[PDB]
RNA sequence: ACCAAAGCUAGCUCAACAUACUAAACAAAUACAAAAAUACACCAAAAUAAAAUAAAACAUUCACCUAACAUUAAAGUAUAGGAGAUAGAAAUUUUUAUCCUGACGC
RNA sequence: GUUUAAAAGAACCAACUCAUCUAUGUGGCAAAAUAGUGAGAAGACUUGUAGGUAGAGGUGAAAAGCCUAACGAGCCUGGU
RNA sequence: CACGCUUACAUCAGUAACUAAUAAUAUACUGAUAAUUAACAACCAAUAAACCAAAACAACACUAAAACGUUUAUUAAUUA
RNA sequence: UUAAUUAACUAUUCCAAAAGUUAAUAACUUAACAUGGACUAGCAAUUUCGGUU
């Protein structure tokens, strides 16, 4: 016998029955498309074609991302959406030489961010990728809230980015209780990633954790039956007292 | 399965503890150190290596100990003594010609006059004179007396120059240290441990020494007389 | 001086917080609903579980302190 | 509860009476109501051999029902 | 940063599926390290009066090191960005009108 | 080798081997080694008077049966609470913030004998 | 004449469709040494596939090899290869709804 | 048990532990045994229970020994 | 007795054939019915303090430095 | 192994990265880790042993 239908599409299947298809529209939305990160250890060519330098002819080329490993110890910190990368190589750079496995592992450093919207300085594993892209995004709230889930690669980091989206989108006091002029010039000048809180709390979430969520809210304790046939005598009563 | 360690008691006490023998095995299981295991039943005698310890910190000046008993103890290969003052004894390393019933001082005073040196007398490096005979030597004041413990061995102070003291070890190494570093003057007890003859190869066993390995190694560039310098001196004070 | 504790032995320190609970003003997500471990949330944190109730055997040992003949001059019996 | 345990399966386990809380029992702490990566297979596998016996049991009925028919022609 | 390249040629996949990859695409050529090379220098406006870089309110050139560790955390200096140059030039408009 | 398929009871252990048969316990171990037996863990067979009990095991053979009806939640609702529901209510003084006088109860945790934690075996 | 011999059934196999996919039983006990009601915790872990084989040897290489894009062509073409054995696309094209499902299968 | 101021890796010799030599046995009682005869027999001794070290390894008073009756590197499954 | 096997144990009855390497019959096959009754054994307190001083008829010693314990203070459901 | 190709790991050393220090662009140091590229050795990995006689 066969399967009705492929497994390459049981999970979906799984997400779309059961508990999976009561979550938020938009967390699923974002669940679903698989953007493609951006090239951090292969470099990509610009053109879509090339002309051949041997064949003089111009042929369609194409990107494939290298597959780069991300340890659970970089869940933890930034390392810039990089990883390990695992592979082979030819010694004496060779092809006719020997094989070997080899992995290129990125430069940690345990460097403490400072964030404004939050107010505490995390004592953090990053790399000079992420202080690079820091740097270029001129503050590390707006890195958090610029580079998304695909390149960012920690589960920390949408995490912080949950933690300041629902503090931007309550207005949150906390910040600054002794400073107001200080909290909102602070909120004003991260006013384009501004999210509503049905959003908002949604967003550093995995399927496991967004599962438990929703449990949590649907946990309804069962209504005794007491109650419901006290509701339809009620019913019944008041159709026999109107119906006279 | 992982084992556990037998050193587990923070308490500190005069009597006896068991100790687990464990034959080059690590805590995984497997062989680290060849020629170990099956030996003697023994029982571990907790020594006291801080020898400058005062009771309370109300009274943090010298203080003299009196000796109850010179015993064995198969642990180490130097005598143990016990001391009392106050209201707590401990055990010692033993010097050469301590006997019981003997009084030891433990001083931590550094003064521009120097003490004579008696042999259970503890004061730092800078109160000893320039050519004393010392043991259960420190490396840093307060870390403990790692340095020179084996039966008969003994280091010689050589001189204190900018408030640093420089020893000798029994190596024939020259070791800078402060100061303020205590140190027990004499010999350690047991100088004729060199002098014993293990009579037989049951004597081996006794003490917890497994036989070689029968295999026959070609010896390589290692071995011979190799004539080496003396290494630099071993300095343990930190320079700004 | 030597510490007479090898790290080995002595009870081993709780392990460090999952990363939710430093960020300010979030919830965390923690197994404590389904009354079970479960990998990929956070470790719930419990306050000192209270027996409303006390039992005799079954309860932490009072301190010296907080017996009625307790005295602060030491006795040497 | 429904509990899924170690195994893949999804169990119905029933509560038992404890004078401590859930997260004090260290012979309750020491289950594990989860699936690790390599249970999928296994639960596929499952899956398939469910699959196939059902498959093979609604074509015996079918090949009884068509020799009955050919045996009594009384349509 | 590690840079790497793949020594075999990838087939084609033009409908948008994913490369069929093979063993032979695993072996890799170290490009480039981007932590060798020659690292740019992080532009910063300043917003206090330090002894060595100079007043407050320009645009200094520093390396990354000094530009991470010392001026951004402790408040001496902010990024180049339009958003916060905007307000150092209407602050310059100001002070120099008076 | 030893059997698989026989069930591992605790007459084929070692001396240290001493596993139950299915009995509940009925206290804890005192002080001295020996065992204390608590009175409130035993059960206690709450039996009846039998002597002016007109029942037999067995009923008469020529008398009829029943259709079946398996009492329900509905049905014990509209006889128990249903008509004092019902006079209420055409009397006028129906509160539905209370309704501890029909019966219902709203924490189980109060009486002795509570439904869904079933603290009574039997 | 003994030993013996012959049944036609139990059932299986390959497909199609298909609800959409860990059956039924789960009173109590079941990850204490499973099926043992009952005490102050610890719980969890990832780091490339390899080789047998072919290249009549064997070192770079060796389709499939438990990762979805299917079909008709382009096309075994461009290309990749101790440029050897072998590997091998793409751009661009075609694909009309349901029943008619059973068996030159045992 | 005997000899010894001796519990001396001493001596004689039991239980016990090994297995020197011979004869039977060789699909045998036995996939290593029987009988006679031997060596140690207070020690580097035998032995009960329970745990650990797992094969690119473990362990080894090196015999390339032993690691569940075939080990110059166990067995089972898969590649097949 | 411990470890291990689980009824192969006991009574009655039968054995043409099945088990005993053959019979007689039966602890070893078959069927029915019964049985092993706790005083012996298993499960059967923690928290701090005083505690250096071997077992070998243990008087006292040797070296290889040696398992085996009480008392005091706070809490230990209390009921065949 | 004095065979041919050379991995991982362990010990050296060096350069880069990172942290920094001095003076009016230069010089200098690395406690625990630890990344990339080279060097010298251990432990080692893959494969082979032309044919007529
Ligand atoms: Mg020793
Ligand atoms: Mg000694
Ligand atoms: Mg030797
Ligand atoms: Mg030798
Ligand atoms: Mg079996
Ligand atoms: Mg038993
Ligand atoms: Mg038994
Ligand atoms: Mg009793
Ligand atoms: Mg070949
Ligand atoms: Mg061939
Ligand atoms: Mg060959
Ligand atoms: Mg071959
Ligand atoms: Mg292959
Ligand atoms: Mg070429
Ligand atoms: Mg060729
Ligand atoms: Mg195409
Ligand atoms: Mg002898
Ligand atoms: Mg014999
Ligand atoms: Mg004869
Ligand atoms: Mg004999
Ligand atoms: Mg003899
Ligand atoms: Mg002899
Ligand atoms: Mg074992
Ligand atoms: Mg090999
Ligand atoms: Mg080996
Ligand atoms: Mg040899
Ligand atoms: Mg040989
Ligand atoms: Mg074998
Ligand atoms: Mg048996
Ligand atoms: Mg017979
Ligand atoms: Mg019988
Ligand atoms: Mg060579
Ligand atoms: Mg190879
Ligand atoms: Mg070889
Ligand atoms: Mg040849
Ligand atoms: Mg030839
Ligand atoms: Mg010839």
């Amino acid at each position: 016998p066969l399967h009705k239908v492929p497994v390459g599409l049981w999970k979906q299947l799984r997400l779309w029955e059961g508990i999976y298809s009561r979550l938020p529209r938009h967390y699923l939305r974002s669940l679903e498309e698989a953007r493609t990160p951006t090239p951090v250890h292969y470099r990509p060519h610009g053109a879509k074609f090339k002309i051949n330098p041997k064949n003089w002819q111009r042929e369609r080329v194409e990107d494939v991302p290298i597959p780069v490993h991300y340890p659970p110890e970089s869940q933890l910190g930034l390392w810039g959406g990089e990883g390990w990368v695992l592979g082979h190589r030819y010694v004496n750079n060779d092809k006719l030489s020997k094989r070997v496995r080899k992995v290129w592992k990125p430069q940690l450093f345990q460097r403490e961010l400072y964030s404004e919207i939050l107010d505490k300085r995390f004592t953090v594993t990053v790399t000079m990728r992420t202080l690079d892209l820091i740097d270029q995004a001129c503050g590390f709230d707006f890195y958090i809230l610029k580079t998304p889930k695909e390149d960012l690669c920690s589960k920390f980091g949408m995490d912080l980015k949950r933690g300041m989206l629902l503090r931007l989108a309550r207005q949150d006091p906390q910040l600054h209780p002794d400073d107001p002029a200080r909290r909102a010039a602070i909120y004003d000048r991260y006013k384009a990633f501004v999210i509503p809180e049905a959003e908002a709390e949604w967003v550093g979430l995995t399927l496991d954790e967004a599962v438990e969520k929703q449990r949590l809210l649907e946990e309804k304790d069962p209504i005794p039956l007491f109650k419901i046939f006290v509701e339809e005598l009620l019913g019944q009563l008041q159709q026999q007292a109107l119906s006279e | 399965a992982t084992s556990v360690s037998w050193k587990s008691r923070t308490k500190y006490t005069v009597m006896p503890v068991k100790m687990r023998k464990s034959g080059g095995r690590n805590h995984t299981g497997q062989i680290q150190v060849h020629g170990i295991g099956g030996g003697h039943k023994q029982r571990y005698r907790m020594i006291d290596f801080l020898r400058f310890r005062p009771e309370h910190e109300s009274k943090p000046g010298p203080f003299e100990e009196k000796v109850i008993a010179v015993r064995y103890d198969p642990c180490r290969s130097a005598d143990i003594a016990l001391v009392a003052g106050g209201n707590r004894k401990r055990w010692i390393i033993a010097t050469e010609n301590m006997k019981a019933g003997d009084t030891v001082l433990n001083s931590d005073h550094i003064g521009r006059m120097a003490v004579a040196a008696r042999e259970g007398d503890a004061h730092p490096l800078g109160a000893l004179p320039v050519g004393t005979l010392i043991n259960n030597v420190e490396s840093e004041p307060g870390r403990g007396a790692q340095y020179i413990r084996a039966a008969g061995t003994c280091g010689v102070l050589l001189r204190k120059v900018n408030g640093t003291a420089i020893i000798q070890l029994p190596s024939k190494r020259q070791m800078q240290v402060l100061e303020t570093c205590i140190a027990t003057v004499g010999r350690v007890s047991n100088v004729d441990h060199n002098k014993r003859v293990i009579g037989k190869a049951g004597r081996n066993r006794w003490l917890g020494k497994r036989p070689n390995s029968g295999l026959w190694q070609r010896k390589g560039g290692w071995a011979g007389r190799k004539i080496r310098p003396l290494p630099p001196m071993k300095s343990y004070v930190k320079l700004p | 001086a030597y510490e007479w504790g090898v790290r080995s032995t002595r009870k081993p320190e709780p392990p460090p917080l999952d990363r939710v609970y430093e960020i300010p003003g979030l919830e965390p997500i923690t197994y404590a609903g389904k009354m079970h471990f479960m990998p990929g949330l956070a470790r719930p944190v419990f306050p000192p579980w209270d027996p409303g109730w006390t039992h005799p055997k079954f309860r932490r040992l009072p301190p010296l302190h907080e017996h009625p003949l307790y005295k602060d001059q030491a006795c040497y019996v | 509860a429904w509990r899924r345990d170690i195994f893949g399966r999804i169990i119905w386990h029933k509560f038992k009476q404890w004078p401590i809380p859930w997260y004090l029992n260290k012979k309750y702490n020491r289950k594990r109501f989860f699936a690790m990566p390599y249970v999928e297979r296994f639960v596929r596998m499952r899956i398939e051999k469910q699959a196939r016996i059902k498959a093979r049991k609604r074509s015996l009925e079918r090949k009884k029902e068509k020799f009955l028919q050919e045996k009594f022609p009384h349509l | 940063t590690v840079i790497v390249e793949r020594w075999w040629k990838v087939p084609l996949a033009g409908e948008g599926r994913k490369p069929r990859l093979h063993r032979r695409h695993r072996v890799y050529k170290l490009v480039e390290d981007t932590k060798h090379r020659p690292k740019d220098n992080l532009e910063l406006v300043l917003t206090q009066s330090v002894e060595e870089l100079g007043v407050r309110g320009d645009l200094v050139s520093v390396k990354k090191s000094v530009g991470r560790n010392r001026l951004l955390p402790q408040g001496l200096a902010v990024y180049a960005s339009p958003e916060n140059k905007k307000l150092f030039e209407e602050e310059k408009l100001l002070r120099q009108e008076g | 080798g030893a059997d698989r398929m026989s069930k591992w009871t605790s007459k084929r252990g070692p001396r240290t081997f001493c596993k139950g048969r299915g009995a509940k316990g009925t206290g804890f171990h005192g002080r001295d080694g020996k065992f204390v037996q608590i009175k409130e863990m035993i059960p206690e067979l709450v039996v009846p008077e039998l002597a002016g009990f007109k029942l037999k095991p067995y009923v008469n053979y020529r008398a009829p049966e029943g259709t079946d009806t398996p009492l329900t939640a509905k049905q014990l609702f509209l006889e128990t609470a249903a008509p004092a529901i019902e006079k209420d209510f055409k009397a006028g003084t129906f509160d539905p913030e209370h309704l501890e006088k029909y019966g219902f109860e709203p924490t189980q945790e109060g009486k002795l004998f509570q439904l869904y934690p079933k603290n009574f075996p039997r």
